[PDB]
């Protein structure tokens, strides 16, 4: 156990949370580099936390080149510490350095086709990400993407029931979850990508909003007010107000001018409304977008 | 019908394989029996509907002592510390907020301490290095349902009854794959309830004949007629309410006439 622990060298921090924290690390007998997320023990003294018994028994179950890899758990008296194989920069930090020039669309498109399949993996594992966005997909100099953080993650073996807190930052909630829905569905992780996939290509969030009604009435106010023809049910939801707006649906070369056709297609089915009929990662892989894909590496500002 | 439908029904036939159990460790065990395994579950039973616990969280607490009695040899005293751990694990893993680890020491009467359950979890996820994600009967039930046009409530609360009083006897269940035994259970409730056997469908997406499911069927159509004399009846109790229309109530047939 500490034996273990004697044999990695700290780098520097990465990032901070709840859970705890998370270094960069050297392996002193390999020299492998690593990332080791720890986490105390006695700040509650409930035993191991609920998010890193799912992160690290959903994790160690996914192996796939799109996900971060769990290379060991590390166990002590009053500390667990979780090792991962390490990336050089997540997605919101090179978003934000690429303000000014933007991120090239054949790179734009190159992460969206690896984190579709990374998530089509997840989903044909049984396995809900739940907190997709930009903050927790990494990637590296090559130019592979992976989705990371799997605190909130699910096992949906048994439908997953809908909880007031352990919910995606507002940004990029699905509007299933805002009007109220019982259960989770693949359907919202979905959901998360079509925003980041819209977000790296404007330059924008796509439906930033203040609060859970505004975030509704931002996505009403871009994709229109749904109704029953639309969404069978949406009106029988138990947050739906029937005296919400009824706003039209804006053009979509307008929302995303940048996109060609096809991106346009893929983006909108991405962003259907009724979760049933919301466009799956893996039917994703397979659209005509995706056609010319190649694997360009980013231009990270270190 | 989902999208990932299939897929999943393939990967849980797959890990159900592997998270199973040595059948013959009780045997190996020098202390316990299997009697005392079927009070310890029955007391679980308890435990979640006391403090309202998801199906799937008991399925996962039994699987995950199976799993740890497979290779560690317990003391009688010492059995509830391992199934209240294996609880307290199995809601972290499965409910949206589960009980603080204080209201585990209470429902043991204060037997262990808050160290000796917090010990003892540490030992569980090590002794199953971490594997919790385990497929269960009420998962299998689960994508056995959407395989139901006529949709029936009291097929799945009677199925549902059934799966669950397989958990109380390791004798002969631990033999069984999840797969099978809610096969099995799927049958005899749609067959107690509709008249209806196993459908063409599942069939075709297990790979299950009527008759490949005979020997766990005969099990449970047995289980299901001693059901009122067993020396167990948390389950009974639990089902006999409206929330599962009472399906312990209804009569198990005579025979199944396969
Ligand atoms: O999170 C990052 C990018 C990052 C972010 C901040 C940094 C600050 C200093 C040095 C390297 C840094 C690297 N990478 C990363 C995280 C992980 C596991 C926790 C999931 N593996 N690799």
């Amino acid at each position: 156990p500490l034996v273990d622990m004697e044999n990695f060298q700290k780098v520097e921090k990465i990032g901070e949370g709840t859970y705890g924290v998370v270094y960069k690390a050297r392996n002193k007998l390999t020299g492998e580099v690593v990332a080791l997320k720890k986490i105390r023990l006695d700040t509650e003294t409930e035993g191991v936390p609920s998010t890193a018994i799912r992160e690290i028994s959903l994790l160690k179950e996914l192996n796939h080149p799109n996900i971060v890899k769990l290379l060991d758990v590390i166990h002590t008296e009053n500390k667990l510490y979780l090792v991962f194989e390490f990336l050089h920069q997540d997605l919101k930090k090179f978003m934000d350095a690429s303000a000014l020039t933007g991120i090239p669309l054949p790179l734009i498109k190159s992460y969206l086709f690896q984190l579709l399949q990374g998530l089509a993996f997840c989903h044909s594992h049984r396995v809900l990400h739940r907190d997709l966005k930009p903050q927790n997909l990494l990637i590296n100099t090559e130019g592979a993407i992976k989705l990371a953080d799997f605190g909130l993650a699910r096992a949906f073996g048994v439908p997953v029931r809908t909880y007031t807190h352990e919910v995606v930052t507002l940004w990029y909630r699905a509007p299933e979850i805002l009007l109220g829905c019982k259960y989770y569905s693949t359907a919202v992780d979905i959901w998360s990508l079509g925003c980041i996939f819209a977000e790296m290509v404007t330059r924008r969030a796509l439906f930033p909003g203040d609060s859970e009604i505004d975030q509704l009435f931002r996505i009403f106010r871009t994709l229109g007010t749904p109704d029953e023809v639309v969404w069978p049910g949406v009106t029988s939801m138990p947050d739906y107000k029937p005296s919400f707006p009824k706003w039209a649906r804006q053009d979509f070369s307008k929302v995303v001018p940048p996109l060609d056709e096809d991106g346009r297609s893929l983006l909108s089915q991405m962003l259907h409304y009724d979760p049933n009929k919301r466009i799956s990662a893996k039917a994703a892989l397979a659209h005509p977008f995706f056609q010319d894909v190649t694997k360009p590496v980013p231009h990270l500002r270190l | 019908v989902p999208d990932y439908h299939e897929d999943i029904h393939t990967y849980l036939r797959e890990m159900e394989v592997k998270c199973k159990p040595k059948v013959g460790y009780m045997k190996k065990q020098p202390d316990i029996t299997n009697s005392m395994r079927a009070i310890l579950v029955d007391w679980l039973v308890e435990v979640g509907e006391e403090y309202k616990l998801q199906n799937e969280t008991l399925h996962l607490a039994v699987n995950y002592i199976d799993r740890f009695l497979s290779s560690m040899s317990v003391l009688r005293g010492k059995l509830q510390l391992v199934g209240t751990a294996a609880m307290l694990l199995a809601s972290k893993f499965e409910e949206i907020y589960p009980p603080e680890v204080a209201e585990f020491v209470y429902i043991t009467d204060d037997t262990y301490t808050k160290k000796q359950v917090l010990r003892m979890e540490h030992l569980v996820l090590k002794v199953l290095t971490f594997d919790l994600a385990a497929p269960t009967v009420n998962q299998f039930l689960t994508q056995y349902f959407l395989h139901q046009q006529p949709a029936n409530c009291k097929v799945e609360s009677l199925a549902m009854f059934l799966g669950e009083l397989s958990l109380i006897d390791a004798d002969p269940y631990l033999k069984y794959l999840p797969s099978v035994i809610a096969g099995a259970a799927f049958h005899l409730a749609l067959y107690t309830v509709t008249g209806q056997s196993w459908p063409e469908s599942l069939i075709r997406k297990t790979g299950y004949t009527l008759e490949s499911l005979k020997p766990c069927l005969m099990d449970l159509h047995q289980t299901y007629l001693k059901a009122p004399q067993h020396a167990q009846q948390s389950i009974r109790e639990k089902y006999k309410n409206s929330k599962y229309h009472g399906v312990s109530l209804l009569n198990p047939p005579e025979t199944l006439n396969l």
